[PDB]
């Protein structure tokens, strides 16, 4: 979809504004934040047809300076769309989260010693809402970071070139290294 | 009617949004397209010219734009406000912009988008006074660091975090 | 260079000649925009004529009119650059019968 | 350019003629200015001469033919050119009496002469007589005049006028001098002349080199002024 | 560049009184210094024509 | 004047003009400085027998 | 090599579009037609024209 | 292109035909003219 000079209006294009809608819903997450403003803000291509849905094209635009306020409203907004829209409806539970923990990343990025209450602004009343939300998270193996009930952390960690990009080493050199083995082991035994 | 029309295909590409040196290339086109054009037709033709000059932060193409006779072409006082819109635009000085929300308000009266003119002035004015505050050393309390930019944790937080 | 007329038999053609654009002579404000370069070039100190000479018959000239005047007001030995220095660059020039064929 | 070596009177490529640009110059050998002033009800010649010669004489050396009683002239270029010029002048004059009954405005003898040098440029094998000459006259409801003909056969005519080897200064001192809009009460016309030739040849020499061609609305007649009143001008504007 | 014979100073061969002057202001002009070209700022030009019998 | 227009565009043709009554005479008597002469030569004779 | 051989180091005049000494037809005319082109593949296809020539 | 088969592939297609026939065949056609490299090159190129 980053033609946008060759899907201008065709009987195969339902409507260029749900050709627009499509793109959001997934450039939200393709395009990283140099991605996002190079397609969204840079190519203002779509943006002088993308003045006619400035709801998403707004949720954007706090999507570079991550007001997570109007996050979570557009976030609740985008998420009863997608409720009841195409070709999502047994699928679209993951997009609302990940963009949650995606901005979380790049926020605690900012810095270490700062807290969720500082942020349950941000987040509304968001002090156990992403208690649990952030538990399930990490839970389900999400951000790396520090955070306390009794404390509130924050944090900026998780550098590859600290041991992980040391370790894909073995990681492929040993999962290879055995597949040719067992591999190189049949041609005898 | 076209020079009106390429003046907007400028305005426009600064509205529909090309870009701000698109959009100062048409107003060099507005300007040196400004021939055998009526006085208050012509210099209010470079009113938001020399405003948005002052706002682009670069004139950038001195030598063609500010260096033809047409800038020194023009009757009314108009011109002579705008004579210093543009020796802001070359000096463009925290010590005399913004200082000056009122002498640049009745500059501030034809401001063709007031979205975006000051607006990116002050944005870059803000990583150019946090290459003051941390030009010193790396790190710093984030309090007296924002005491130079006066508010220590109002908008310096999200700004710098974005940053 | 100075002539094109003997060229374009093979290539002004179709097939050679496929972005081929002639450079001649312009129309006008340039001679205004090259004062604006070349009296600039020397001083003019704050306030020294322009159109007077632009829409006077009197690029390559505005080279030696500059060697002229400037190293002129360098025979005066001073930076400040007048209008009669542009008159001290249009009299030691092509003036060969001024200035009209008069029929 | 040439090329096709001029030789005679054609049309070269792009786009002129040789010849009668050759001949815009014959006045230039003469060595030797003109100046003519048009202000107000009168009209002034002044002319210097160039004798080296105690042998030679003064008074046969004149510029100044009177064509008519009215009419005056001056002459520069070559001397036969010149003087032929002049009796063809006074010729067509006096044709001009004998035919319609008055006497000649001195339009209609710029407009004979210049179709005179024109008939000898139009058709070839003559010399297209290298002179210019300068033409005063008053005419009664159009008061003083004053005209040019050149050796192309183009005529104009005009308030302050000046031919011969060094008048594109002249005329230079004539934009910077007839651009203020005083009067011109007739000794401000020869004072301006008398200053205008010392300003381009500066010499500001004695009463007995240029040669005064005045006339005058109070006596029509053309009329060369003397050694004495030459002085009394010269010294009037002598301060 | 080597047959150069020294000779008489700027003012043996007359007729050029003041040409001396005019040849020597392009002569020693950027001779003697081109500096001054940088308050002013002009750019040097290479030469002249000269002619006669 | 054998030069092409293309390249007669050299700031001025500066000239070396035609010594007149002062300067022939300058260069004659530095023609003359170092003669086994006397105070005999006389000088406006030669500038007048000179074209 | 041909004794040119680019120059390879910055022969580079440092030259913007107005400074050349008046010649605005041939300036824009080059400037769109050549430093767009020059680099571009499908500008000129946006209208089919053709990879340019001398 | 026709009369480029007819002196080109002659030399080329049938010789059965006019070595039948016992005479030469021929060298040249100075494909000359207003200025033909790129057809006179693409189209035997075929």
């Amino acid at each position: 979809f980053l033609d946008t000079v060759s899907t201008f209006t065709s009987y195969e294009l339902m409507d260029y504004k749900t050709f627009v809608t499509y793109t959001v819903y997934v450039s939200m997450i393709a395009l990283e934040r140099p991605d996002l403003r190079e397609k969204v803000i840079k190519g203002a291509e779509i943006l002088e047809v993308l003045h006619s849905l400035p709801a998403v094209r707004q949720y954007l635009f706090s999507l570079y300076e991550c007001r997570y306020s109007v996050f979570f409203q557009s976030l609740a907004v985008v998420e009863q769309e997608m409720k009841k829209d195409w070709l999502f409806a047994p699928h679209y539970r993951y997009y609302v989260r990940e963009m949650r923990i995606h901005a979380y990343s790049q926020l605690l990025e900012s810095y270490r010693s700062l807290t969720l209450g500082y942020m349950a602004e941000a987040f509304g009343v968001g002090v156990e809402f992403i208690d649990q939300e952030l538990s399930r998270f990490i839970a389900a193996g999400r951000l790396h970071c520090k955070i306390d009930k009794v404390n509130e952390i924050v944090e900026t960690n998780r550098p590859d070139s600290k041991n992980w990009q040391y370790q894909e080493t073995i990681k492929k050199g040993d999962l290879l290294l055995n597949r040719v083995q067992k591999l190189s082991r049949v041609i005898n035994m | 009617l076209q020079a009106t029309l390429d003046m907007q295909s400028g305005i426009i590409h600064a509205a529909e949004e090309k870009d701000w040196k698109t959009a100062y290339s048409y107003f060099y086109e507005a300007f040196e397209g400004y021939d055998s054009i009526d006085s208050p037709k012509a210099i209010t033709s470079l009113k938001y010219m020399l405003l948005c000059k002052i706002m682009l932060n670069t004139p950038e193409d001195v030598q063609a734009l500010v260096s033809g006779k047409l800038a020194l072409r023009y009757a009314g006082r108009q011109t002579e406000a705008l004579k210093c819109v543009a020796q802001a635009s070359k000096n463009r000085s925290l010590a005399d912009f913004e200082k000056a929300l009122t002498d640049y308000r009745a500059e501030l009266r034809d401001d063709p988008i007031i979205s975006t003119h000051l607006a990116k002035l002050y944005d870059n004015l803000l990583e150019q006074n946090l290459i003051r505050v941390i030009e010193p050393f790396s790190r710093v309390q984030i309090e007296h660091i924002s005491s130079l930019i006066k508010l220590s944790k109002a908008d310096v937080e999200r700004k710098l975090s974005q940053m | 260079t100075n002539r094109a007329d003997t060229l374009d038999p093979a290539l002004l053609r179709p097939g050679r000649l496929d972005r081929k654009i002639e450079f001649p002579l312009p129309d006008r404000r340039q001679k205004r925009l090259i004062f604006s370069t070349i009296t600039s070039k020397m001083n003019l100190s704050e306030e020294v004529d322009l159109e007077d000479y632009v829409a006077r018959p009197d690029g390559a000239d505005i080279n030696s009119i500059c060697q002229e005047s400037g190293m002129l007001a360098v025979r005066e030995n001073r930076y400040i650059v007048l209008a009669k220095d542009f008159e001290k660059a249009y009299k030691t020039v092509i003036k060969k019968d001024e200035q009209e064929h008069e029929f | 350019s040439a090329g096709f070596d001029r030789h005679i009177t054609i049309f070269s490529p792009e786009g002129r003629l040789y010849q009668v640009e050759y001949a815009f110059k014959a006045i230039n050998q003469g060595g030797l200015t003109s100046v003519a002033v048009r202000g107000k009800d009168c009209a002034v010649i002044v002319t210097q001469k160039k004798v080296p010669d105690k042998l030679l004489d003064s008074s046969t050396v004149t510029h100044l033919f009177k064509i008519t009683e009215n009419i005056g002239c001056v002459m520069t270029g070559m001397t036969a050119d010149s003087r032929s010029q002049v009796q063809r002048a006074r010729y067509e004059a006096a044709n001009w009496k004998y035919k319609y009954g008055y006497e000649i405005p001195v339009d209609m003898l710029c407009k004979r002469i210049a179709d005179i040098s024109q008939v000898y440029t139009q058709n070839a094998e003559m010399r297209p007589l290298g002179c210019c000459m300068i033409l005063i006259g008053i005419d009664e409801e159009q008061g003083p005049q004053v005209y040019k003909c050149d050796p192309a056969g183009y005529y104009c005519g005009f308030k302050a006028t000046a031919a011969g080897v060094k008048q594109t200064e002249s005329t230079s001192f004539l934009e910077k001098k007839v651009k203020k809009k005083f009067d011109w009460t007739f000794e401000q016309t020869v004072e301006t002349a008398i200053t205008c030739l010392s300003t381009v040849l500066s010499i500001d020499f004695k009463p007995s080199e240029i040669e005064v061609g005045v006339v005058t609305v109070e006596n029509p007649k053309f009329r060369i002024l003397t050694e004495a009143e030459i002085d009394a001008h010269l010294v009037a504007l002598a301060e | 560049s080597h047959e150069d014979p020294g000779n008489v100073s700027y003012s043996e061969i007359g007729g050029l009184s003041e040409q001396i002057r005019e040849l020597r202001e392009v002569i020693e002009l950027p001779l003697t210094n081109p500096e001054l070209f940088q308050r002013v700022g002009i750019i040097p030009p290479k030469g002249c024509l000269l002619y006669g019998p | 004047d054998t030069l092409d227009p293309a390249l007669l565009r050299l700031d001025r043709k500066i000239h070396i003009d035609l010594p007149n009554e002062q300067a022939r005479l300058d260069i004659l008597k530095i023609h003359a400085g170092p003669i086994t002469k006397h105070g005999e030569i006389d000088y406006e004779a030669i500038v007048k027998l000179s074209d | 090599d041909s004794s040119i051989m680019m120059l390879t180091s910055d022969q580079k005049p440092d030259v913007m579009y107005a400074d050349i000494g008046g010649m605005d037809i041939q300036k824009q005319e080059v400037r769109e037609a050549v430093e767009l082109p020059l680099t571009h593949f499908e500008l000129y296809k946006q209208i089919g024209i053709d990879p340019p020539r001398g | 292109i026709k009369e480029i088969k007819e002196v080109i592939e002659l030399p080329v297609k049938h010789p059965e035909l006019f070595e039948a026939l016992g005479i030469a065949q021929p060298k040249g056609v100075l494909l000359y003219g207003p200025p033909k490299t790129l057809l006179a090159r693409a189209v035997a190129h075929h």
